[PDB]
């Protein structure tokens, strides 16, 4: 009557080989190794909503949006008095490492760094204004410019 | 003074609100005020070690 | 720069 | 006994 | 010797369909009268 | 049964 | 993994 | 940070 | 006092529930009114241990 | 002597990967408003 | 005088934000006003050494 | 797995 | 009979 | 006899 | 915690 | 001496059984209300 | 424990 | 547990 | 690489 | 297998 | 002119 | 390091 | 740090 | 490949 007992010890330690302890001792080293491969290199980005000034003059230098791998920053495209300023239309250099999302109607350009670091650009050319809205985009900085605020130099189609 | 507790932690930033309930961001070093400046950023444990002796840590309701 | 989950004691 | 870490630290012998 | 394997390989046959059935749990079902 | 759990959770957190 | 978790 | 499933007396 | 029930527990966090029938989530640290502060969470017998050595368990009539 | 061999191709394929990651350069898009 | 932080920065460009809203970019050698000449920048910390000592890092409030 | 289950 | 039970319920309660 | 731990503890002899 | 019918007299 | 590789093997086909299961993070779902 | 530039520097021998 | 992090922290800060 | 990162 | 069954 | 990427203390 | 030119620059150890 | 790097640009801007 | 770049 003792084979079945030694047998059986058997059959606990191959059918389910992995002990109580050993199930969670995988568990802990999985989520020990995905923290491994969650974790960003050093200190992430700023998420900043900021506001800049739009100078047109010649002479005068783009702003610049800053972005993070991966993340939605939404541009607001705003006149000198407050209100709001809808698109015509707007062009994307280089546009595997910015897609781009806009609904065609209002004033929100929402764009994602698609690859970490090369830098771009975005011509929009906004609805009562001739000279398009000519700006620079940098990805992977230390800070990540969530929402800027373009207020820029003209009077938009609302007062 | 006022008591600031941990809202989110990460290796790097750590989300941090306060009894008043502001909200800021702290990394490797930054000026945080009343505790003066950090030093760490344990994200695996929850805690902030800063200059005058403070640790921040999840609020005791929020952890 | 501190990766803790790079930690030993 | 094992922790979330990976380390592994047990206790000796214990009844009760 | 071969007593234990050959009885053990009858139990991994055993034991794996009795596992199966356990891990089997079916769908409820709603019966909405008229 | 408990007395390990005692025995163990401060031997982890003597050992860092 | 730190003991002070 | 016990796990006590995987206890032994 | 308060003689507060167990309403549930798993590895870690465990639900509360007691005569005034308010509810709380404990984990293996925490301060807990009267009890003090509980030392472990024994989730297979369903088991709470405080440091104050009073014994949480679940209630004669939910278990 | 056969180690500057095999480390010379190995970043051969490496280089050619990577040159021609600079050669590609893709079409910007306009996208018109409503 | 008037203090300047980045808002960003690469090899070569550094693009720079005054007190005053003024925004600039800088390359390897360039004049600043106050700070003098540009002598090195530092992308990968986000700094800049010029000629008049001063050392122009990101602003605490977006670092 | 303890006696007090 | 139940006196085998009740046995094996006090030498397993009794040992953890 | 088995428990629910999943370690064994049998009685040895009771009869009735 | 006895599963009886895993009983011997 | 070849018992820890044949348990080796064992204990891997499990442990990669263990994970993926883990890895398994289903859709949510919503009914919504007549 | 390793930084973001590549090299590898750590700690001797440190419990707490 | 941190004593490890600050060291190899300022052992990473004094060697560049 | 540097260590002021 | 019990004998009071 | 400098690339501190290939930066070696 | 290695300039515009094409042809690596160096300096020999430096520490900050 | 900025030792090194500083030392190669001038070493550079001297070696044309 | 020229000093002054």
């Amino acid at each position: 009557e003792v084979i079945d007992k030694k047998a059986f010890k058997d059959m606990t330690r191959n059918l389910y080989p992995l002990n109580p302890e050993q199930v969670v001792k995988l568990k802990q080293i999985y989520e020990t190794s995905e923290y491994a491969k969650a974790a960003t290199p050093g200190t992430p980005p700023k998420p900043t909503a900021t506001s800049q000034f739009v100078n047109l003059s010649p002479g005068s230098t783009p702003p610049v949006i800053r972005l993070s791998q991966g993340f939605v920053s939404s541009l607001v495209f705003l006149d000198s008095t407050g209100a709001p300023w809808p698109i015509a239309a707007y062009d994307l250099g280089d546009p595997s490492s910015f897609n781009i999302q806009w609904d065609k109607t209002s004033n929100t350009l929402m764009i994602q760094a698609t690859k970490l670091y090369n830098y771009g650009n975005l011509a929009v050319r906004l609805r009562g204004l001739n000279t398009p809205v000519m700006l620079t985009l940098i990805p992977g900085q230390k800070a990540v410019d969530y929402r800027v605020d373009l207020r820029v130099q003209g009077y938009g189609p609302n007062a | 003074r006022i008591i600031y507790y941990i809202q989110a932690v990460i290796p790097g930033r750590a989300w941090l609100i306060g009894s008043n309930g502001s909200t800021l961001t702290v990394r490797e070093g930054s000026k945080i005020p009343g505790y003066g400046m950090v030093k760490l950023i344990d994200s695996l444990q929850g805690r902030i070690l800063t200059s005058s002796g403070q640790v921040i840590k999840f609020s005791q309701e929020d952890s | 720069c501190v990766s803790m989950i790079g930690g030993s004691r | 006994r094992v922790s979330i870490g990976g380390t592994v630290y047990t206790a000796k012998k214990y009844d009760d | 010797q071969q007593e234990i394997q050959q009885r053990t390989s009858d139990m991994l046959t055993a034991a794996t369909q009795l596992v199966q059935d356990w891990k089997q749990v079916e769908t409820q079902v709603y019966t909405e009268g008229t | 049964c408990t007395d390990a759990a005692l025995a163990a959770l401060e031997y982890h957190k003597s050992n860092a | 993994p730190f003991g002070a978790d």
